């Protein structure tokens, strides 16, 4: 089977340097050209350059957005791949993806690798409860939530009464904020049951081995 | 050089129906040795892009037939023809051989649905997290349609740019709708110093925008 395996993610320091492999079994190595392309996470495709096979003598093509940053070479007695990152920015935050191209086009690729550019350290979140306002009119149904505030590295997990709430949930993606995540949940519930019934937004970050229940108090 | 567009942004479509994908170019992108190099990928949510169709109209092997690309020179298109749920995903052109060599702005296959206004509702600081020095005012919008819509905050009737962060769901997999959040964050200070909160939000579903608000005292 045709195989190609990036690798070499992890947080990156910015300012620093990281070089990413893409491992290739299969197949002749040298008959292809071979593509990088990165995914920031919320954002499209991008294509990064390429390396062209043997016969074109390997040579280079790059973006705008890298030329001169970033280096794509390859090893072909080892049939890898490599894409040398210097002076890393925030903006590299991405899944990278390596693919190799001929005559079928990018008909393999990787399966990616993620990169996290950031000096940030692990940092619990601070967990709030968010409840309507005392002068609010009533309604038929209730909504609530909870803003994750702060937190450090990705992700979180949010879930409501245990998972018990699992309809009318929307947890939304991550922010960057002063360096930091932040991500905020909402549930609905019939007017009804609340606060007759308890609503508690469970919200678990691993990386800092927190665990917090916060119940949504009127 | 040459300028790629790929229209659109966004495809609603119903399963069932045919969708249709542009790729166009300022110039003509025929290479010399005579074929044009101008391929469609299809990368779902989570998942790494894959090939569909290479050099134009070569269906890759394994692609179903329902899809199909077309073209000449500088206008180019993917046809899927009987839409199923599969191919819910983004698509995007790409081409390597001009200058800049890139992927098109992509197009999101989105499901079709009848318009709903935005359930909004705001969210005022928590004791805990004004104890701690800042206060962030939420508002959520949710499930609405279609994706589009404006969120201004006003404080004291002012409109309030700064402090203001965004997120939006992605289609709902259920009701095939979209939710956003917004949270304006202030320093205890500052919100100390202001009465009225409001998050204002406008969508085609409604000329009228649809205003909450809370006032500190
Ligand atoms: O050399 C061949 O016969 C095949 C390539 C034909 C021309 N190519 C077209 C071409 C090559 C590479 C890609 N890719 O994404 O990797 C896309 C398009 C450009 P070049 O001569 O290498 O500059």
């Amino acid at each position: 089977e045709v195989k190609l395996v990036e690798s070499g993610g992890g947080l990156g320091q910015p300012g620093g340097s990281l070089r990413l492999s893409c491992a290739t079994s299969g197949f002749t190595f040298t008959d292809y050209y071979f593509n990088w392309a990165r995914q920031p996470p919320g954002k499209a495709l991008e294509w990064l350059g390429f390396i062209r096979n043997k016969a074109k003598g390997y040579t280079t093509e790059y973006s705008a957005s890298v030329k001169g940053r970033f280096t794509i070479s390859r090893d072909n007695s080892q049939g890898i791949l490599y894409l040398q990152m210097n002076t890393l920015r925030a903006e590299d935050s991405a899944t990278y993806y390596c693919a190799r191209w001929g005559s079928y086009a990018m008909d393999y690729w990787g399966q990616g690798t993620s990169v996290t550019v950031s000096s940030a350290k692990t940092t619990p979140p601070s967990v709030y409860p968010l409840a309507p306002g005392s002068a609010a009119q009533t309604n038929s149904m209730v909504t609530l939530g909870c803003l994750v505030k702060g937190y450090f590295p990705e992700p979180v997990t949010v879930t409501w009464n245990s998972g018990s709430l699992s309809s009318g949930v929307h947890t939304f993606p991550a922010v960057l904020q002063s360096d930091l995540y932040t991500l905020s949940s909402s549930v609905t519930v019939p007017s009804s049951p609340r606060p007759s019934e308890t609503v508690t937004c469970n919200v678990a970050h691993p990386a800092s081995s927190t665990k917090v229940d916060k119940k949504i108090v009127p | 050089d040459v300028l790629m567009t790929q229209t659109p942004l966004s495809l609603p479509v119903s399963l069932g129906d045919q969708a249709s994908i542009s790729c166009r170019f300022s110039q003509s992108i025929v290479h010399s040795n005579g074929n044009t190099y101008l391929e469609w990928y299809l990368q779902k949510s989570g998942q790494s892009p894959k090939l569909l169709i290479y050099k134009v109209s070569n269906r890759f092997s394994g692609v179903p037939d329902r899809f199909s690309g077309s073209g000449s020179g500088t206008d180019f298109t993917l046809k899927i023809s009987r839409v199923e749920a599969e191919d819910l995903g983004v698509y995007y052109c790409f081409q390597g051989s001009h200058v800049p060599r890139t992927f098109g702005g992509g197009t999101k296959l989105e499901i079709k649905r009848a318009d709903a206004a935005p359930t909004v509702s705001i969210f005022p600081p928590s004791s805990e997290q004004l104890t701690s020095g800042g206060a962030s005012v939420v508002c959520f919008l949710n499930n609405f349609y279609p994706k589009d819509i404006n969120v201004k905050w006003k404080i004291d009737g002012s409109e309030r740019q700064n402090g203001v962060l965004n997120s939006w769901t992605d289609q709902d997999s259920k009701d095939s709708t979209y939710s956003m959040s917004s949270t304006l964050t202030l320093t205890k200070d500052e919100y100390e110093r202001h009465n009225s909160y409001t998050c204002e939000a406008t969508h085609k579903t409604s000329t009228s925008p649809i205003v909450k608000s809370f006032n500190r005292n």
